[PDB]
C-alpha cells in the first residue's frame, strides 16, 4: 500500500508548500502547458482521493 | 566507570539508538520549517485579598515553547511613621507558585518564584532581564524598567513593583527537549498561578524575609492594591506535516524538562549534612539557600560546600569563596546572600541508584529553624510517544 | 525537487572554501586615511579604501572640538550624543555597487546590537584593579558651559562581512578598475546644536545657549580591516563564491502618517532577508519611554500577528540581546535566527499601533539585511 | 609521494586527525574534577617563597590559586592607597614545571591576571553593576581590597589566580598526562612581601600594592594561599590502552613575560619575537620612568613582518578600541594588549615578526614590559631534495 | 553457582602461596614537624612497592597552656583527636578510607580485642607496663605548664594479617598512592566550658590561651615484599585484591524523644561493624538517655534490640571494655550485612532526652567491589 500522488492527509497537506520551496510555480504557466496543466490537476485530485 | 556511576558512553548504551538518530532527524525538520511565534492568552487584574490562586488555560496551538508571565504590583503603606524596604529576594517572590500540566496531564513545572527566578538568570548567563551600568554617554541603561521595584516605600506612600517570569518548558531555542505538542482540539493543559498575599509578602522585623517582598517595621499596616498580570506563550507555528500527520521528535516530546524544588532539614555544626540527588533523574542545576533561622549569611557560615559521589568520594570540594568564584564566571556576578549554585549541564548527574550523588553543606554555626532550600533542574521521561491519528471527514 | 541538492552542494562548497580562507590568510588593519578640517567649509568628504585582499569592514575614528560661545547660558548632551557625528555613511563596492547607506545614530545601534553590549564602551565592575574608563574610546562631555570647549571622540563600524567568522557580505578588492568608496558626511554648524523645543533626533548638543554653539575642527581617521595572503591554487584564487556574491546591506528611512489608535504597517521588500530592525518614534520633537505606544508587531500578509507586544514586554525581548536598553523612543526587533525573508512566506510588515502623535510625527527605520541574486 | 617533504605532510595531516578524534572522546568522556593540593599561612617578614607539589592523577588542566591577606598601616598619622595593578602584586611570580622539567608558565603577578581577563571577556572573577532591585553585585568578595588603609586601620585583600596548563575547557592543548608514573611536578609561587609592596610617593609603583605617605610604616600581618587543582578522571580506554590526545599533550601552552630597555623620542622601538613559537597574545606595559599614562605619550603601537610592513599600525586610542571589543572595558593605565588568537604569529610563515612603540614622551629609566602567550612544540625540520 | 565457588578456590589458594613466600617490610615513608598555625593538612606519596597492606601513623605534639590561672582537661576522645581526618588513594585514584581520626582508633580497638597499643595493668613484680609510653597524653595541663602527646594510628588496607582481601596491589604501572592527613589546629582540638569536646582533645576554662607549639609526624608503610613468580607471572589473589576494606564516617540527625530514630544502611556494601556516638548536644551519656538500640530489617524484625546496658554488655565480650561515654559499637564480622535492594536494614536509637543540636554520629567498615573488573588482565 503506497500510493504515487499520497502527500500525507489531505485536510492538512492541501495548503502546505513543499520542502525546498522559495517561490512556488503555478501549475499550468494555448498561451502555455496545456495538456501538463490538465495533468497537474488530474494529480492534484488524486491527492486528494487516495488513488 | 571511576568517578561518575554510569559514564557517558555505557549510559548511552542504555538508549535506543535508531531511536534517537530518528529524533534528531525529526527536530531539525521541525526547527527548519516552522516559525516562533509569541501571543499574550491571559491577562487579568485582582485584588490578592478575595482570590489569589489562578488557573491561566493557554491556547491549543503549535509546539510550545515555554511561557512569559509579566506581573505588576501596586503597594500602599498605611503606617502612621515607618517605613518598609525591600527584601534580597525581593520583586520575584510576587509569584510564590507555579504548576504546569501539559496536554497529556503529566507536572511539568512545580516552584516557588525565586528559584524560577535564578534558573532564569543562570540559563542567560547574566541576573534576568537586566542592565548592566556603562560609561557610554550614549543614554542606554534603565530606560524602560523591565523588572523594577522600589527599594524603600515610606509611611504613607504607594510602589510600583514590575517582574517577569520565564516559565521554561523548551530547554533552548535550539534543543527542543521539553516541549509539547498542543496542536489539538482539546487538551487537558493549564497553568497554575499562585501569587502573593498580604500576609506573606510583608514580614516584620525579626521575620524570615524568605518569601517576603517588603520587610520593616511598618509591615504590619501594608496592603497590596492591585496584582495584574499577563502571560505571553511562545510556540512554534507552522509545523512540517508529511506522511501520516505531524513530523514529530518523539523522544523529545515525551522527555521532561522539570524544576521541581524542596526543603531539608536537619542541619548540626560542623559535620557534613548531605542532601541525595534522586534515581533517574538527568540533573543539570542544583540551587541550594541556607536558610540559617531567618538569617541568611554571605558565606561565613559555610566551612565547605561540595559534591559527592559514592565511589571516588568528592569531585568538587571548595571554600564559600571559591564556590562563589565558579559562579562568578557563568553569570558574570554572584547570587543574593545565602544563595549557591552549582552547574552540571555538561556532566549530567544520572546515577540509577538513590543516594550515589549528593550534595553537601558542612555549616559552622547553626541557628533553631535552620534548613536547606533545593531547587533542582532536570531531565526525566517516564512516556513513549507513538504516532497519533487523522480525522478522514465522509 | 531535485533543484534543492545542487543549492545545498555549492552551500557545501562555499563552506568549504570560506574555513580555507579564514585558517590560512592573514588580517590586516592599516590606517587609509586621516584629515582635519573645519565643518563651516565642507563636511562632506570622500575616502579611497585601498584595493587588497578580501575586504571586511571600516573602522571610523572622529573627533571634535565643539566649543560654547554664549554669554551665560550652557548647552547638555542630547540622548543620541556623540553618535551624531557623522550624519551619513555611504559605501561602494568596486564594481560602483552601493551596499550600505544608513545614517549615524542607526550604525552606532548595530554596532551595539551585533556585541551584546553598548559599542566600545566600559561596563561599571565592582574590581578593585583599576580597570574601566581609562582611555575614553568614546568620549563626550556632559554639558559645555558658556565659554568652555568640548572635546569629542566616537569610534563606527561600518561592516561589510557579517562577523569575523562569517564571510558573508566580504568585498574582494582585487579588481583592476575598482571603483571602492567610503563617503561621509558629518555634522555641521546646522545640524548639531538644536535650541530647547527643537528636534533633538539628528542634533548632539541641547540648550538655552546653542545659538552660538559652533565647531572649532572635526578630524576623521578611517582603518580597513581586511585578509591579505589568499590561498592561491592551480586554477586561481581559492575563495568562498556565493559568500562575496551576497551583500550585508544598511538602509534607514523615515515615514509618516501616524494616527491615534490605528495600526501603522510599514512592509518589507520581497527581494531582501531581513536579519535586524530598528524603529524611532519620533513623536514631534519629542521622545517617550515607551508611553505613547499601545503595542509593536510584525505582521504577515493575512493578518497573523507573530510578536504583538506591550512596549515594556518588547523591551524586555531586546534586553536579552544587548543586556541594557536603547535610549527612549527607540526599538529593537531581531530576526537572526530566522530571518524575515517575505519571498517564501508571505508580504510581511512591521506594525506600530501609537498612543498619542504629536504633530509632525515620524516613524525613523532602520534595516539591515542580506541581498544575493539566488 | 616519495620525497620526504610530502611524505611528512600527509603523516602530520593524519596524525592531527587522530589528535582532534582522540580529543572529542576524552572531552566526552572523562569527568571534571576539582580538589585542594595546599594550604598555608605564614608571615612574609620570615619567608615569601613556596612551592608546591601538585597530585600526579589524570589530565591536569591547571590550577586556581587564592591569596588572602591582611596589611595593617602603622603610621601615626598618614594614610596609603590602592596602585593601578591593586592585589594582582600580591603573588609576584608564578612558576610551574612539568615532570619532564618543562618550564610551562613563568608570570609576574599582573601578568598573569590579565591573561585571565583577556580569555573571560570581561575583568576576571568580578560582578557586573546592574539595575536589578533583586540583591545581585558584590556578597561574597571573591576580589576585594580596600581603596584606603588609613593610619591606625587594618585591610583584608583577597586575590585569584588561574594558572592554565591546558588553553581552554574545550581544547586540551598545554594539558599535562600525569596518570603515568613519572617524576613529580612542580608549582612555585613567589609572594610579596614587606620590601615590595608598599611604595612611598614617588617611587615605582608597578609591583606594589600600596602606596601612599605612609608606607614606611605599613607591613603584612598574615598571608594565606590555598591552591587547588583542576584535572580530568574516568579517561576513556581504547582497545590499545588509553585514547589519548597525542600532540595536544606534548604541546606547550606558555605564559612568559620579559622586558626591554633604551626607548628614543620618536624613534620606533622593536621588540622582535624571538623564537619559534606561535604566539597568541602580547601584553606591552609602558613604565615610563615610575609614570603610567594613558596614551598621551605613545605616538604609535605596530606590529611588522620581515620586509618592515606594518600588519596594525594603530593611535593608541585606536590600539585601545579594539582591547574594548575584546573584553569589554580597559586595562589599566599605561597596559596594552594585542590579540592575535585567530591567525597567530610565527616566525616561519611571513618571516621575522617585531613588535613597534613609537614613544612621543621618554622619561629617565623608561622600560617595555612585554608579556607573551604562545605555543610551543616539538619543530620536525625535514631535508627537501639538496643538501648543498 | 559453581564458577564462583572454583574462582574463590583459586583466590584461597593463592592468598596461601603469597602468605607463604612473601616477606613483611615495614619502612619509613616520611616524617615532618610543623607549626598547626601555618599549616594543617599534608599529603603523603609513599612509593609503589609490593603488595601495601597499611600504614602506621605516629602523631607527636606539644600543647602550651598560656593561661594565667585556669587549668584544661582531657576529653574522652583525647589524643585520638591528633588526626581530624585521614583519606588514602589507590594508584588509580581510587579513595579507600574516607574517616576521621576517632573513628579509625575505635576501629583498631575493635580488630585488636582491646585499646589500641595500650598496656594492662597486672600484678608482676617484673616493672612491665607503661615504659615506653606508646600511646600517652597527660591528664590536665596546669597555667604556663606543656603537655607531650603521642598517639599511633593504623590506617588498614588488607582486613587482617592472614586475610589479604582489601590490599591494593601496587605493582601496577598506573601511578603513585597518596595519603592525605588533616590534623588538628588551635580552632579544633581546644573547647571552652560548655562547648563540643567531640573533636577538642582538652577542655576546660583556659581553652582560650591554649596553643600548639609543634606537632610532628612519622608515616610508616607495611608491604609485603618477595611476591612468588609461577609460570604465567605474578601469583595473585584476584578476589582479594579488587575488593576495597573501606572506612567511612557519616552524621544523622532530627531526633525526638521515645520515637525511634532510624539510620537505614544504604549503599550495597557488606557492612563488617556500626559505631554510633550519640551526641546529645555536646553532652555524652553513658546509657542514661537512650531507651533501646536495635538492627531492624524492613520496618519488619528487630535482630539485636538491646538496652544501652545489655548493648555494652555485648561490647565487653568483644574489646574487653567500654567504649567512652555515647560511643555504641555493632559487630557484624561473622554475619555481614548485606542489603541487596536500596532500603533493606536499618539501624534504630530510641533516645530518651533530645538536647539541641543532637546528632548521630556513624562510622562504618565494610567491604565493597569495584568497577574495572578485569582481574590483572
Amino acid at each position: 500500500q503506497v500510493a504515487s500522488n499520497w502527500e500525507g492527509p489531505p485536510y492538512m497537506t492541501y495548503n502546505q508548500p513543499q520542502a525546498g520551496s522559495v517561490t512556488l510555480p503555478v501549475a499550468g504557466y494555448i498561451s502555455s502547458q496545456l495538456n501538463n496543466y490538465a495533468e497537474s490537476l488530474n494529480d492534484y485530485l488524486a491527492s486528494q482521493a487516495g488513488v | 566507570a571511576q568517578v561518575q556511576q554510569l559514564t557517558p558512553a555505557q549510559q548511552a548504551a542504555l538508549r535506543n539508538q535508531q531511536a534517537m538518530a530518528a529524533n534528531l532527524q525529526a527536530r531539525q525538520i521541525v526547527l527548519q520549517q516552522s516559525y516562533p511565534v509569541i501571543q499574550q492568552v491571559e491577562t487579568q487584574t485582582f485584588d490578592p485579598a478575595n482570590r489569589s490562586v489562578f488557573d491561566v488555560t493557554p491556547a491549543n496551538v503549535g509546539i510550545v515553547k515555554g511561557f512569559l508571565v509579566k506581573v505588576t504590583a501596586a503597594i500602599k503603606n498605611n503606617h502612621a511613621t515607618e517605613a518598609v524596604a525591600l527584601t534580597d529576594f525581593g520583586p520575584a517572590n510576587l509569584v510564590q507558585r507555579v504548576i504546569y500540566y501539559d496536554p497529556d496531564n503529566q507536572r511539568h513545572t512545580e516552584t516557588s518564584g525565586w528559584h524560577l527566578h535564578f534558573v532564569n538568570t543562570a540559563k542567560q548567563g547574566a541576573p534576568f532581564l537586566s542592565s548592566m551600568v556603562t560609561d557610554s554617554p550614549i543614554k542606554y541603561g534603565d530606560v524602560m524598567n523591565v523588572i523594577d521595584a522600589p527599594a524603600t516605600i515610606a509611611a504613607g506612600a504607594t510602589g510600583e513593583l514590575t517582574m517577569y517570569y520565564w516559565v521554561p518548558l523548551a530547554y533552548s531555542e535550539t534543543d527542543l527537549t521539553g516541549a509539547v505538542l498542543a496542536n489539538v482540539p482539546q487538551s487537558k493543559q493549564r497553568l497554575k498561578l499562585e501569587f502573593a498575599n498580604n500576609n506573606t509578602a510583608f514580614a516584620a522585623v525579626g521575620a524570615n524575609p524568605l518569601e517576603a517582598i517588603y520587610q520593616g517595621a511598618g509591615a504590619a499596616d501594608c496592603e497590596f492594591e492591585e496584582i495584574s498580570y499577563t502571560v505571553y506563550q511562545s510556540y512554534l507555528d507552522q509545523l512540517p506535516v508529511g506522511q501520516n500527520g505531524y513530523i514529530l521528535p518523539l523522544i523529545d516530546l515525551s522527555t521532561l524538562y522539570n524544576l521541581e524544588n524542596s526543603a531539608q532539614a536537619g542541619l548540626t555544626p560542623n559535620v557534613d549534612f548531605v542532601v541525595q540527588y534522586a534515581n533517574l533523574y538527568r540533573y543539570l542545576s542544583t540551587i541550594a539557600v541556607f536558610d540559617n533561622g531567618g538569617s541568611f549569611n554571605a558565606g561565613t557560615d559555610i566551612n565547605y560546600l561540595s559534591q559527592r559521589t559514592a565511589n571516588f568520594s568528592d569531585t568538587r570540594k571548595l571554600d564559600p569563596k571559591t564556590w562563589a568564584a565558579q559562579t562568578r564566571r557563568r553569570i558574570a556576578t554572584d547570587f543574593p546572600k545565602g544563595v549557591y549554585y552549582c552547574d552540571n549541564r555538561d556532566k549530567p548527574i544520572y546515577t540509577l541508584q538513590y543516594g550515589n550523588v549528593g550534595f553537601v553543606v558542612n555549616p559552622k554555626t547553626v541557628n533553631q529553624n535552620a534548613r536547606l532550600l533545593m531547587g533542582y533542574e532536570y531531565f526525566t521521561s517516564r512516556t513513549e510517544l507513538v504516532n497519533a491519528g487523522t480525522i478522514s471527514t465522509t
